[PDB]
């Protein structure tokens, strides 16, 4: 089998909220390596979380997660995991578990991601005066808000498509 | 001090086959203390995982062709492609892990001089169409779900506050 790394446990939170996140990993001897977290912001910058040693014993961690982020490993399930208290705007991203060849190199196989939202706080004190009808009312004018700019992001794509096509039709 | 890892430049054009080269450069030096210089190269296609290319500085990742070659020292490294192909367009990222906290550079974007036309498509081979063809799907699914996620952001607060009243 090749090497697959699946996270999962992503999700929306509330700040201050907690989350705990997987990775499951199958095709290789899970015990034999240390894990690591990686996460992109939506900024598209990448940022080191954690790294947890082949056995569990050592754990590392930058001082913008250390105190809230615990990573730990059950070497029996083939399972990583990421323990995240306390979120902050600055942790939405989406985050990657990844393998390491210890001594070597530190990320060399990578899973699909999983994405973290954290939410704004500030929407939860804005609507607690408002009525029910009108928070219903906005609650239904925004089914037809999303799915019209999820439609125009395929017609961007349909747009980038077509001289691609008639290239490959041209030859 | 935490070290921070520079990339020149942010976006680079090219042509299929041209030389590209890429810096980065540490603020300090980047010497673990076994004595190795843990200075790795990864390569990231949009809306997909990042995937490694050169670590050590210069060593070859399994499966990655000739024509990468990652060099420096002290604090300035490079990463070049002789030859541009068409699998080796997206974002490139340093990366240093000599110093706790291990620190990403800031991306540098090799993409094609596209221009206002189309016509630069004409001498791709259609096997190389293909490839640009199948990389869009990667990035217009990643922008939906950036929608999907925004409106969780912009409901959940509602549907809070509904039963909560």
């Amino acid at each position: 089998m090749e090497v697959q790394l699946v996270e999962s446990g992503g999700g929306l939170v509330k700040p201050g909220g907690s989350l705990k996140l997987s990775c499951a990993a199958s095709g290789f001897t899970f015990s034999s390596y240390a894990m690591s977290w990686v996460r992109q912001t939506p900024e598209k910058r990448l940022e080191w979380v954690a790294t947890i040693s082949s056995g569990g014993s050592y754990t590392y961690y930058p001082d913008s997660v250390k105190g809230r982020f615990t990573i730990s490993r059950d070497n029996a399930k083939n399972t990583l995991y990421l323990q995240m208290s306390s979120l902050r705007s600055e942790d939405t991203a989406m985050y990657y578990c990844a393998s390491a060849y210890d001594g070597s190199y530190y990320f060399d196989y990578w899973g699909q991601g999983t994405t973290v939202t954290v939410c704004s706080g500030s929407d939860y004190e804005f609507l607690k005066s408002w009525t029910v009808e009108d928070l219903q009312k906005r609650l239904l004018a925004l089914d037809p808000m999303m799915e019209q700019e999820i439609e125009e992001i395929r017609q961007k794509y349909q747009s980038k498509r077509q001289p691609i096509l008639d290239a490959i039709e041209a030859k | 001090m935490d070290v921070l890892m520079t990339q020149t430049p942010l976006s680079l054009p090219v042509s299929l086959g041209d030389q590209a080269s890429i810096s980065c450069r540490s603020s300090q030096s980047i010497v673990h203390s076994n004595g190795n210089t843990y200075l790795e190269w990864y390569l990231q296609k949009p809306g997909q995982s990042p995937k490694l290319l050169i670590y050590k500085v210069s060593n070859r990742f399994s499966g990655v062709p000739d024509r990468f070659s990652g060099s420096g020292s002290g604090t300035d490294f490079t990463l070049k492609i002789s030859r541009v192909e068409a699998e080796d367009l997206g974002v490139y990222y340093c990366f240093q892990g000599s110093h706790v906290p291990w620190t990403f550079g800031g991306g540098t974007k090799l993409e094609i001089k596209r221009g206002s036309d189309y016509e630069f498509l004409k001498s791709w081979t259609v096997e190389d169409l293909q490839k640009r063809l199948l990389a869009l799907d990667p990035m217009m699914e990643q922008e939906i779900e950036e929608i999907r996620q925004k409106y969780q952001c912009k409901r959940q607060p509602i549907l809070d506050a509904i039963e909560a009243k």
